């Protein structure tokens, strides 16, 4: 397993998800950094310093995206899974043992927001995902640690 | 008291042995021991033999041509003071002259296959030196191929097999075993099918699904063949050497107007190695085409670059070309630019850009 | 369009729904060359944007002539229209007055 190739592919998957969100016109007009109350469970821009943090963040995003009926969103969830797997192989090449992140146990609340306001959940989840991926991409050269 | 064994069948093995087979009754949750009675009635010898077996099959060595085999089996519980079942209904199997072992061979291109035969002439087993082999009754097989395995039985060995060409309905080549000039009606069936089926996949421009295609053109020769794509998903990446995995799942493929089958994988795992092959489930046997592993992220067909702008720079006089890098793939890209005078036929000049962070190029015109 | 009510900078999840649909639908009719039936057509092109919308042509027949100003009448009947290959709905009035 080439380490350099895996690192570049990890970069690529992150850029890939970011660009996908860029294609989604309604998400572009929405501020990534902006805080919206109720959506706090979604892992938005809050410093993601380490690989385990990245893994749990991506896991929660996958869990949220899986529940929303949209063709683009299902794939984004899949991309997030592959990104997690890439992080796991990098952690292996670095001699780190990454436990497989479960999603949020606290999904019993997400149903309410999905029912009441689908639009808010989708736009927030996508814009915060794009932001989180951008800082992850920035930090992946900084020699990320476990 | 178990019920008598059901479904008593008799097939000839590739070795030329008579394989008696049966099914266990479906209602016994415990192993059975079987007793097989068989008689061999030839024109010159009657042999009776009782064999006890724990398997659901029996081999009988060296089948005699022009003999009649009657077989009965009964079952008893293997463990403890079991009662014997009643006997199965008697099944008579009267053999015909001339033996092929095997009766049929289903193989792929480039393999080696060999047949053995025995020729019975007027209740006598002829010497192997007399036996001659023929293909499709058209022509005699070269003597170099023959090998005398034993005094009674002759063998032909084939090397570097080529695809069987179909003659009318028949997909296979009829191999005949003859006593000198004179041949017999029965022949052996050799089936060679090109398993070299190209499976190509393409992920849609939004990377939401992956469509895989393969052509039927090599397989339209076999009526009764059914085709099923199988796939095995790896957790990450493709192996250096793809191989058939015992645990596989089928995929629904739909025949398109262009004659190709189209199978859509949705959702798709971009970084999971999808090993695929075609399962050809002939009436006797299953063949898997050579497996190929495909990574959906590495087989992306990108969307064309959008927002393409071509302007010639004022004062400088360079054809400045600009665009927006296409959404997919986000990997570093090399770009190819064709340009030419606009007309009924455009004489395209080609230019390649290998800078990943490049969004505009200026080319003299 | 989702309209939101927010306390200063910070907003809430719930919004108000505003639906504006182009109702400017051209209905054109044509009586066959034998004047035995009248076929009316209208395009879907403005309304293909709303899934879950159902479309029903309604008509009110006057005893004689058309009014100077057409208006919706409370007593109306529906007409069976059939979508054609050209993307237009076709409704045949037979017999015709």
């Amino acid at each position: 397993v080439p380490i350099q190739k895996v690192q570049d592919d990890t970069k690529t998957l992150i850029k890939t998800i970011v660009t996908r969100i860029n294609d989604i016109s309604h998400t572009q007009s929405v501020s990534s950094k902006q805080k919206v109350t109720g959506l706090d469970f979604i892992p938005g821009l809050h410093p993601i310093l380490t690989l385990s943090k990245m893994d749990q963040t991506l896991a929660v995003y996958q869990q949220i995206l899986t529940s929303m009926p949209s063709r683009n969103v299902i794939q984004i969830s899949n991309d997030l899974e592959n990104l997690r797997d890439l992080l796991h192989v990098l952690a292996f090449s670095k001699s780190c043992h990454l436990p497989w992140a479960s999603g949020l146990e606290t999904l019993d609340s997400l149903g309410g927001v999905l029912e009441a306001s689908g639009y808010s959940t989708e736009v927030v989840a996508l814009s915060r995902l794009q932001g989180s991926l951008q800082d992850m991409l920035w930090q992946l050269d900084l020699s990320p640690g476990c | 008291k178990p019920d008598p064994p059901l479904g008593l069948h008799m097939e000839i093995t590739d070795d030329g042995n008579l394989k008696i087979s049966w099914s266990s009754p479906p209602l016994v949750p415990f192993p059975l021991q079987y007793q097989v009675k068989y008689s061999e009635n030839s024109t010159t010898v009657i042999r009776e033999a009782d064999k006890i077996v724990s398997a659901t099959s029996l081999l009988v060595d060296s089948i005699l041509p022009g003999s009649s085999y009657e077989v009965q089996v009964r079952g008893k519980r293997l463990d403890g003071p079991g009662i014997w079942s009643d006997w199965s209904t008697p099944r008579v199997f009267t053999t015909q002259d001339v033996i092929y072992f095997p009766p049929k061979i289903l193989t792929s291109v480039g393999s080696n296959v060999s047949f053995h035969c025995i020729y019975k002439k007027e209740n006598k087993i002829v010497p192997s030196k007399e036996i001659v082999w023929w293909m499709n009754l058209a022509e005699k097989i070269p003597q170099s191929q023959y090998d005398v395995v034993s005094d009674h039985v002759s063998k032909v060995t084939f090397f570097n097999l080529n695809e069987t060409k179909p003659r009318g309905k028949f997909t296979y080549d009829a191999v005949y075993c003859c006593n000198e000039h004179e041949c017999h009606h029965r022949y052996a069936e050799l089936y060679v099918i090109d398993v070299n089926i190209n499976i190509s996949c393409e992920t849609d421009g939004y990377l939401t699904k992956m469509t895989c295609r393969w052509s039927t053109s090599t397989i339209q020769s076999l009526a009764e063949s059914t085709l099923q794509l199988r796939y095995h998903r790896s957790s990450l990446y493709c192996s250096d050497i793809p191989s058939i995995h015992p645990i596989s799942e089928p995929k629904d493929c739909y025949l398109q107007s262009d004659g190709f089958y189209e199978c859509i994988f949705q959702p798709i795992f971009l970084l999971s190695g999808y090993t695929m092959w075609i399962r050809i489930n002939h009436s006797l046997g299953s063949l898997d085409s050579p497996p190929t592993c495909v990574l959906p992220d590495s087989v992306v067909k990108p969307l064309p670059p959008s927002s393409v702008k071509a302007e010639i720079t004022i004062n400088i006089g360079l054809l400045k070309i600009s665009w927006e890098k296409p959404v997919f793939p986000e990997n570093n890209l090399q770009f190819q630019i064709r340009y030419g005078l606009s007309g009924k036929e455009v004489q395209w000049k080609m230019y390649e850009v290998y800078d990943a962070k490049s969004k505009s190029v200026s080319l003299p015109v």
